[PDB]
RNA sequence: GGUUGCGGCCAUAUCUACCAGAAAGCACCGUUUCCCGUCCGAUCAACUGUAGUUAAGCUGGUAAGAGCCUGACCGAGUAGUGUAGUGGGUGACCAUACGCGAAACUCAGGUGCUGCAAUCU
RNA sequence: GAGAACAGAAAUCUCCAGUAGAACAAAAGGGUAAAAGCCCCCUUGAUUUUGAUUUUCAGUGUGAAUACAAACCAUGAAAGU
RNA sequence: AAAUAUGUAAGAAGUCCUUGUUACUUAAUUGAACGUGGACAUUUGAAUGAAGAGCUUUUAGUGGGCCAUUUUUGGUAAGC
């Protein structure tokens, strides 16, 4: 009958892409991992020891612990009506950090920087950044461009 | 059979809701020999604002 | 060949194709224990060219590898030594002194001596107590193989003498006995020193003279004979525990006209 | 011309097929610690096959490489028993070449009747001075194509040499 | 700028064909007594830089080249698609409204950048 | 592909090309090239104590796996596994 | 290589500085984790809304389902 294994439905998930076969770069082994980093969970399978689940691909967690080799994270998992910790030990091969916080503390060590600069001008900044507002007035020369008109074309002889 | 119609309205009725995370995690799953150590820190560092 | 081939050619890395490095062992060299986050891992890269020889102290990052010390075989003459250079004593006079270099560069040449009366044993260097441990490294001997009489262990021998951790085993040291597995000091020692380059000195001073006169030329042109390099070798390694430190080579140029030397050679686009 | 590009003997191989091993294949192979000097290599086998009547890893034929000057003496003497009349159908195009012969005996060696009476194959590999880079282990590289041998090269080589007389067909 | 050792990104770095390489370096090359491993000192090991060479490797150059990378008033606001309608149509299927929006292609340009240490007329 | 007596479309030997078109006990899929394949050397981590975790899932079992710890061992020059 | 749908973050349990603990870790007075003591504490660092937020016990009925749009699988096809 149907089966529901630890790696059904996974052809394409872990299988490398396109010239990018073969060992991992060192440059992943470097990275260093602390406990409260985000890291986003991408397997490979060139590396079998250490892989998470196919539900876990893709997922973004939370270190809570490290070891030789391998660091454990967190993940919230939904299951019926709740959400569930899911503690999980994972090879580093199998990790990338996330910049999405990253761009969060550079816009922190950014907006220190100018609020302790407008303090001592005396100003006063506004840091909550603000979406896509509307555009404003404007006007619009006709020197160099004339509007050309248009119409619409017709069907015959185009076919 | 196996029919998944009103599950996910049963289940947005009383919502799903976070786990509530806490301050000072479970120590159970990390390296028992942080934790050892870790054990020792926190005894010494109360040790010591006790006297200061 | 077609043009499918070429698309769905995977090169292998740069240092693959030149055929220079192997990442199935620099994986595990360079990789740390996560929970030593940002601690070093040292390796020794010993390097034998057709007249040199190279040894480094590397620690790596991700901005390529970064070199703690170096000590170069083209500099022994400092100390004394100046022909044999790609050599066993050679090798050992060059890890003793990458040794002795790192050490006083960072502070332990005098808590760590090391061996000074040398006998050719199997010896580590067992780390003092209640003060600092050795200095920690780890040989990586490129794509060199590995045969017992080797010279990378040369080196090998002559930093654990030098002063700094080393581990190793001495099963790939000259004079290793494979029936009984047991070492032979008075032979390796014969090694450390040129014992095994004097006999041969000795005994074409009486089987093949012109040979003889053609090999070892400079030495009769310096007027050496075959017992002085066990004089010569002990008088370069307390040489090294002198003056161990890398004054470097007195440039004629300023790396601006060796650079307007060559720009006009190098046929520019 | 120059150095460095002469087409120097690397190495001669010596082959014989016994078909079947047994005392017949030592015979063939006691023949060779005389000839060359050295001791043989035993060849396993590869498939199963029963036109020939063999199976797989069974040790059906020798060989044995020979390089030095030894090389060139024994070629000088296999050649007399071609008179020095080899065809250009016999050379490769990588620059190289052998020959079989039905009688051993005729090299100079001593002969006895209970040995028995097989051939054997001859074959040549010359390359000029910079081959290692293709066989060493660090920084492995290709010669080049100013740098290979070819057919025009060795028999042109082979008819300075010897007073070849090649035969151009 | 050149070269070597270790490297990072791993084809802009690969593949094919021709040319040049001053200095040093690397390399090729020379020798088997010892350690050492070979059917063979060919590879690996050891000794000498001594006898010779830049011929190759290596690097830099060139090309209607293949390949790879990059970007487009290119294809194309096309194909596809989410939402709506007591919209059309026998149906296949289609049109419209609010929105998102490709690709192969075509065109143009490019053909390794760089880190640590040492060293070079 | 080019070559070597018997030698043949096919016995063994040699050179060039060869991104894997081979092999990895067995289904298919994934993966793998100084290897995870082919040969050789040494061995028994196919061991002890008990726990945490992932998967099927009620977050129960069974089964199989993942990552550490405290011991003992192997292997290797060592890193390490 | 889309569209739709999907994971995480968008600060006080935060940012910076200083120096304390440890039997872990380091060549080490190196780091890891936890801290003390100071500085920012106005727009507490996107929008919209919040009809209160969190937590706990216990227990009923149910565990035969059907129709439509759209996608889709067997089936000639169905109110299959």
């Amino acid at each position: 009958g149907k089966s529901h294994g630890y790696r059904s439905r996974t052809r394409y998930m872990f299988q490398r892409d396109f010239r990018k076969h073969g060992a991992v770069h060192l440059s992943t082994y470097l990275k260093v991992y602390k406990v409260g980093d985000i890291v986003d969970i991408k397997a490979n399978g060139s590396i079998q020891k250490g892989m998470p689940h196919k539900f876990y691909q893709g997922k973004t967690g939370v270190v809570y612990n490290v070891t030789k080799s391998s660091v454990g994270v967190i993940i919230n998992k939904m299951v019926g009506n709740r959400y569930l910790e899911k503690r999980l030990n994972l090879r580093v091969e199998h990790i990338k950090h996330s910049k999405c916080r990253q761009e969060f503390l550079e816009r922190v060590k950014a907006n220190a920087a100018k609020r302790a600069e407008a303090k001592a001008q005396g100003v006063a900044v506004q840091l909550k950044r603000q979406p896509a507002q509307p555009r404003e007035s404007r006007i619009v020369s006709t020197e160099g461009n004339v509007p050309q008109t248009l119409a619409p074309v017709p069907y015959e002889t185009f076919i | 059979n196996h029919t998944a119609h009103n599950q996910t309205r049963k289940a947005h009725r009383n919502g799903i809701k976070k786990p509530k995370t806490y301050k000072y995690p479970s120590l159970k799953g990390v390296d028992p020999k942080f934790r050892r150590n870790h054990k020792h820190a926190l005894h010494g560092t109360a040790k010591a604002l006790a006297a200061a | 060949k077609s043009s499918a081939y070429s698309s769905r050619f995977q090169t292998p890395f740069r240092r693959r194709r030149e055929g220079k490095t192997d990442y199935y062992q620099r994986k595990r060299l360079v990789t740390q224990h996560k929970a030593k986050y940002n601690t070093p891992k040292y390796r020794l890269v010993v390097r034998f060219t057709n007249k040199d020889i190279i040894c480094q102290i590397i620690s790596s990052t991700i901005t390529g590898d970064v070199v703690l010390a170096a000590a170069y075989s083209h500099e022994l003459p400092r100390y004394g030594i100046t022909h044999g250079l790609t050599n066993w004593a050679a090798a050992y006079a060059t890890g003793l002194l990458i040794a002795r270099r790192t050490l006083q560069k960072l502070g332990l040449d005098e808590t760590y001596k090391g061996v000074e009366e040398v006998e050719g044993e199997y010896e580590l260097t067992e780390a003092v107590e209640d003060g600092p441990r050795p200095f920690k490294v780890f040989l990586d001997i490129g794509l060199q193989r590995t045969t017992t009489g080797a010279r990378v262990f040369g080196a090998l021998k002559g930093a654990s003498d030098g002063g700094l951790y080393v581990p190793h085993s001495e099963n790939r040291f000259p004079g290793w006995d494979f029936e009984t597995e047991e070492i032979d000091p008075e032979l390796l020692r014969s090694y450390i020193f040129g014992g095994h380059v004097s006999q041969y000195m000795e005994e074409l001073a009486d089987d093949d003279e012109e040979r003889f006169s053609e090999l070892f030329k400079g030495y009769l042109a310096d007027d050496i004979d075959a017992d002085s390099l066990e004089d010569i070798y002990t008088s370069a390694h307390e040489a090294i525990r002198a003056d161990p430190a890398f004054k470097p080579t007195e440039k004629k140029f300023t790396k601006e006209q060796y650079a307007a030397e060559s720009k006009k050679y190098r046929q520019t686009k | 011309q120059n150095p460095m590009r002469d087409l120097k003997i690397e190495k001669l191989v010596l082959n014989i097929s016994v078909g079947e091993s047994g005392d017949r294949l030592t015979r063939a192979s006691k023949v060779l610690e005389q000839l060359s000097g050295q001791t043989p290599v035993q060849s396993k086998a590869r498939y199963t096959v029963r036109t020939f009547g063999i199976r797989r890893n069974e040790k059906i034929a020798v060989h044995v490489t020979v390089r030095g000057p030894k090389a060139e003496e024994i070629l000088e003497r296999g050649l007399k028993v071609k008179e020095y009349q080899l065809r250009d159908r016999n050379f490769s195009a990588t620059g190289n070449f052998g020959f079989g012969i039905d009688e051993h005996i005729d090299l100079g060696i001593k002969y006895d009747p209970s040995i028995g009476i097989f051939g054997m194959d001859f074959y040549v590999v010359m390359n000029r001075p910079g081959a290692r880079v293709t066989r060493r282990k660090r920084c492995k590289g290709t010669v080049g194509n100013s740098h290979k041998t070819t057919k025009e090269d060795t028999v042109s080589w082979f008819k300075q040499k010897y007073d070849a007389d090649v035969l151009d067909k």
